[PDB]
């Protein structure tokens, strides 16, 4: 029941062509030609843009085209225009007679230089520890395009429990901000040597680390 | 044109039940299979359920099977989604969506050609609550280029929003109040930071003024090294 695999972020300058991949398995994308694509603008409902791999509904610009080979379907958007900036989802019929959506891709139409995130990581406060709680605060700002993935480490090992991460929010400078929070018990905090917040943006990771006092 | 109108959304306690409706118009309803697809706040689309043309087998995502039931009333051009044993993770906008191809028994040919605007289902026991505010002290870890970042962590409030000022609004430059995270409990948390000259830390007082109008709670907290 895992989503079909799409890239988090695909971007291009106005006028360029971009392609979004959608990788399933022989149980779905590679099993049938019933692959569809949907465009969703923020605050709005999804709209069908491609169906049965290659077909465009009427009203849909012919700058959009769909294809598929093996377990991967692709949406191509040529002559990128401002209005194309949106989230895009693929979906495929499956061998279980269900319809399964991909994880979605944010398409950015680049209108300023790409900018890696600024990451600031705060340890639990002595006040919070006395309340018998502990929160690590990873603040991520001024990044563009507006998509990041966040991972946390206790010492050198990943931790997934107790993580909550916001979706990126557009700032007044048209870059993006996000936050991630790791909840621990005070004893967890104090036992380990350090914790780390790792933020990946456009394939590159910036890391920050804090330690108990 | 095709119109799909969802209703029935609202706030429900975990373990509770809710029935959604989708009223369709602008096409021959009884000829098409219908779907529910949901979307958690800021997350992706998740297909939920399909009801075929003409009373065959209903199909469901594993995530909801055994708790949700889809059905239709062709005389009323209505699709229903009965939701039982609701969980916080069921919180989402629920969309009604028509299948493109006529008379299909599965959510197969043609994909989902038309969608409603959705109805919000919130599964939560949260109730009005002011935040707990904790300082985020400046230190060497949050200091670069002779500029120190300090902040306030505004935990566990409901509903949105909180506002944060610094020094009663006199400090505005370098202020950043981040968007809130929604916790599994149904409560929110956010942080506000301000960047200041690291040389002023011993001489200047920095206070975050947290205002949570929905609970009528105000907190002023000094933040220092």
């Amino acid at each position: 029941q895992s989503a079909l695999t799409q890239p988090a972020s695909v971007s291009g300058s106005p006028g360029q062509s971009i392609t979004i991949s959608c990788t399933g398995t022989s149980s779905d994308v590679g099993g049938y030609n019933y692959v569809s694509w949907y465009r969703q603008h923020p605050g709005e409902a999804p709209k069908a843009i491609i169906f049965d791999v290659t077909n465009r509904p009427s009203g849909i610009s012919n700058r959009f085209s769909g294809s598929k080979f093996g377990n991967t379907a692709s949406l191509t958007i040529s002559g990128l225009q401002a209005e194309d900036e949106a989230d895009y989802y693929c979906a495929a019929y499956t061998v279980a007679s269900t319809l399964l959506f991909g994880g979605g891709t944010k398409v950015t139409v680049l209108r300023q230089p790409k900018a890696a995130p600024s990451v600031t990581l705060f340890p639990p406060s002595s006040e919070e520890l006395q309340a018998n709680k502990a929160t690590l605060v990873c603040l991520i700002s001024d990044f563009y395009p507006g998509a990041v993935t966040v991972a946390w480490k206790a010492d050198s090992s990943p931790v997934k429990a107790g993580v909550e991460t916001t979706t990126p929010s557009k700032q007044s400078n048209n870059k993006y901000a996000a936050s991630s929070y790791l909840s621990l018990t005070p004893e967890q905090w104090k036992s380990h040597r350090s914790y780390s917040c790792q933020v990946t943006h456009e394939g590159s990771t910036v890391e920050k680390t804090v330690a108990p006092t | 044109e095709v119109q799909l109108v969802e209703s029935g959304g609202g706030v429900v306690q975990p373990g509770g039940s809710l029935r959604l409706s989708c009223v369709a118009s602008g096409f021959s309803f009884s000829d098409f299979g219908m779907n529910w697809v949901r979307q958690a706040p800021g997350k992706g689309l998740e297909w939920v359920a399909f009801v075929p043309f003409d009373r065959r087998i209903n199909y469901y995502a594993e995530s909801v099977r055994g708790r949700f039931t889809i059905s239709r009333d062709d005389s009323k051009n209505t699709v229903f989604l009965q939701m039982d044993s609701l969980r916080p993770e069921d919180t989402a906008i629920y969309y009604c969506a028509k299948h493109r191809s006529q008379w299909n028994f599965w959510p197969r040919e043609g994909g989902l050609d038309h969608w409603g605007q959705g109805t919000l289902v919130t599964v939560s026991s949260a109730s009005t609550k002011g935040p707990s505010v904790f300082p985020l002290a400046p230190s060497s870890k949050s200091t670069s280029g002779g500029t120190a970042a300090l902040g306030c962590l505004v935990k566990d409030y409901f509903p949105e929003p909180v506002t944060v000022s610094w020094n009663s609004g006199a400090l505005t430059s370098g202020v950043h109040t981040f968007p809130a995270v929604l916790q599994s409990s149904g409560l929110y948390s956010l942080s506000s930071v301000v960047t200041v000259p690291s040389s002023s830390l011993g001489t200047q007082t920095y206070i975050c003024n947290v205002n949570h109008k929905p609970s009528n709670t105000k907190v002023d907290k000094k933040v220092e090294p």
